[PDB]
């Protein structure tokens, strides 16, 4: 189950997350791949803030999902 | 987290953001007390953590210093309070200032100027602006050196630079009294960039001349030769002011 | 060997394999003692040159490079950064280090195609951020432009979005003019260039050209691109040009014809950008009300009017009367 993370400026990141995982695992994987720390970044889907500490199964995440990434502070 | 957002805030193009971040840097390093030998008050148990934190903050300040003029002005204004509330970091700060001094103070006493107008001013396309006020550099150096000489040495391997700084200022005194307007190309307004840089240089030489008056009056202890130097230096300043008027 | 000898004398324990390099002393202590040892060693140019030679000889092995460029480990009975960052922190060694890094990078262009473990150029750009001082702006400009020319879309994009941290204060104007030349040349990487132009410090006179070039294409860009372009437009305007650009962008809105979940996410991103811009840029805020009052019907304008009433307390009674 691949998911496209779309950061600002149009950059695409392909990343695999199983359906049973949670948003904390997503942020940890993003730190592992991109190096951004987990607490700093923020994710949004369907124009709705991803509530921390909740599984992605509650959200309507499907195959080839698009999750938009925004960083509070510029350049990480 | 605070230091993270400050260091992330360093490269913001907004001038107010840069000045805010630098003032925050100076204030926070002022408040964190180095437990080892800091001079009284007006203290976390991890003293070595404080020390290394202050030193890496000083490295960030080394990054900070090469920036536009307002940041440098605030930096040199705040180093005196930093030195007053924190004494050990002075051993770095003066050296950092000395590096800036070595960026403009020529070593040869035979050479006439202690200031290079090209490096001092931000020469750039279609405009002219200040980069680093050398008068404020000498101002901060004089106040820090006077504070240390008045407080720490009486309170008491690497001492030599202190007298070297005195020697530097002594050489900056001498060459200046022997100086003249021909070196600085004086005797200029906002009509042309040439006049703009000449006016800025006039302000700079006036400022560093009066800071040299401060230094010479401080160290002389009322000697006839030193006060003769003060009189000649102030006469140079007076004719500069009259020319500007 | 002399490189390794000086390195181990400096107190950092090199550790190959899985174990990362250990710090006997602190980062600053390592920097101070290494700089003092190099300064006081005889034959300063020769010792520096053979140190660089031994460094580039040691770094040939792939495992050596991978363990070197990663973050170190703190060895005590603070936080540990990479030893390459420690080497960058020393001013005298910086041009040798950056030359070694940028001659090494073309080797790993092929590696970028197959390396599933870790992205080598991504990490290298990561270490290269947050430096102390630029030893030579011209060298950085030439190296960055070489990477822009030769590297593929992903790597050139990565260095572009990393540009504000890499560059010092000095190289703003020339790099800005050269990336505008790239904007004229190419169209694919235009949006990241718009982002760094928003971030970087450039004068209004140079910004006028890019503003004129990009205002024509604002009517013909997808929804995914838009919020960073309007971020540039709102943060790259003078005091007198506010009403003109506000009226022009409100007339050239693409939401009427544009309006999946990504679309709604992008719309809230547009509105977050507008909230950030309006909250502090007062002249733009007041010019918005003045421009729409002069106009005297668009839904996007009405939502912007609602949030303007929400955020700015000073415009409360005024915007109530205007509504």
């Amino acid at each position: 189950m691949q998911i496209f993370v779309k950061t600002l400026t149009g950059k695409t990141i392909t990343l695999e997350v199983e359906p049973s995982d949670t948003i904390e695992n997503v942020k940890a994987k993003i730190q592992d791949k991109e190096g951004i720390p987990p607490d700093q970044q923020r994710l949004i889907f369907a124009g709705k803030q991803l509530e921390d500490g909740r599984t992605l199964s509650d959200y309507n995440i499907q195959k080839e999902s698009t999750l938009h990434l925004v960083l509070r502070l510029r350049g990480g | 987290c605070l230091i993270l957002v400050l260091r992330k805030a360093m490269f913001a193009n907004q001038l107010d953001a840069r000045k805010s971040a630098v003032a925050g840097f100076l204030l926070l390093l002022k408040n964190f007390k180095v437990l080892g030998s800091l001079s009284s008050s007006q203290s976390h148990y991890n003293s070595v953590a404080n020390e290394t934190f202050c030193l890496e903050i000083m490295d960030s300040l080394r990054r900070c210093l090469s920036q536009q003029a307002d940041v440098r002005l605030m930096l040199y204004e705040g180093f005196y309070d930093v030195l007053r509330r924190n004494s050990q970091l002075a051993n770095s700060v003066m050296q950092t200032l000395l590096s800036q001094l070595k960026q403009f103070y020529e070593p040869k006493p035979d050479l006439l100027p202690p200031l290079k107008l090209e490096a001092c001013i931000l020469t750039q396309g279609d405009k002219i602006s200040l980069q680093e006020p050398l008068d404020y550099l000498l101002c901060c150096i004089q106040h820090c050196l006077a504070w240390y000489k008045n407080t720490v040495i009486p309170l008491q391997e690497e001492e030599a630079f202190y007298e070297d700084l005195d020697d530097i200022l002594e050489s900056i005194t001498n060459r200046m009294i022997k100086s003249e307007l021909e070196d600085f190309e004086l005797d200029f307004s906002q009509s042309t960039s040439i006049g703009i840089k000449n006016n800025i240089c006039a302000f700079l030489v006036m400022g560093v001349c009066e800071v040299l008056i401060e230094y010479n009056f401080s160290i002389s202890s009322f000697s006839k030769n030193r006060f003769e130097d003060i009189l000649s230096l102030f006469m140079c300043y007076k004719k500069l002011s009259d020319i500007l008027n | 060997s002399i490189f390794v000898k000086l390195l181990k004398i400096s107190g950092i324990i090199l550790k190959t394999g899985e174990s990362q390099n250990q710090l006997a002393v602190d980062q600053i202590a390592f920097q101070k003692k290494l700089f003092q040892t190099l300064r006081r060693h005889p034959s300063y140019p020769k010792i520096i040159e053979e140190f660089v030679s031994g460094l580039e000889s040691y770094i040939e092995d792939e495992d050596s490079f991978r363990n070197c460029l990663l973050s170190c480990e703190r060895l005590q009975d603070s936080y540990s950064k990479s030893l390459i960052k420690l080497l960058l922190g020393i001013d005298i060694l910086q041009p040798a280090i950056i030359k070694t890094l940028f001659e090494k990078l073309p080797e790993y262009f092929f590696e970028n195609k197959n390396s599933d473990e870790i992205n080598i150029p991504r990490l290298i750009v990561s270490q290269l951020k947050w430096l102390d001082r630029v030893v030579d702006g011209k060298d950085l400009t030439t190296k960055i432009m070489q990477l822009i020319s030769i590297a593929p879309e992903n790597l050139q994009h990565d260095i572009i979005t990393s540009l504000p941290e890499i560059l010092g204060d000095s190289q703003h104007a020339d790099v800005g003019k050269e990336l505008s030349d790239l904007l004229i040349e190419n169209t694919s990487l235009t949006v990241p260039i718009l982002d760094v132009l928003s971030s970087l410090r450039l004068d209004p006179n140079f910004l006028l050209k890019v503003r004129q070039l990009v205002m024509d294409k604002l009517s013909s860009i997808r929804l995914e691109d838009l919020p960073v372009i309007i971020k540039f437009i709102l943060h790259s305007v003078t005091a007198m040009d506010t009403l003109e650009v506000i009226s022009e962008l409100r007339e050239k809105l693409d939401l009427q014809h544009c309006v999946e979940s990504s679309g709604q996410s992008c719309i809230i991103l547009l509105f977050d950008v507008i909230k950030s811009a309006i909250r502090y840029e007062k002249t733009i805020s007041e010019a918005w009300i003045k421009a729409i009052e002069n106009t005297a019907h668009k839904v996007f304008d009405l939502v912007m009017l609602f949030i303007i009433y929400s955020t700015n307390t000073q415009t409360k009674k005024y915007i109530d009367r205007v509504l």
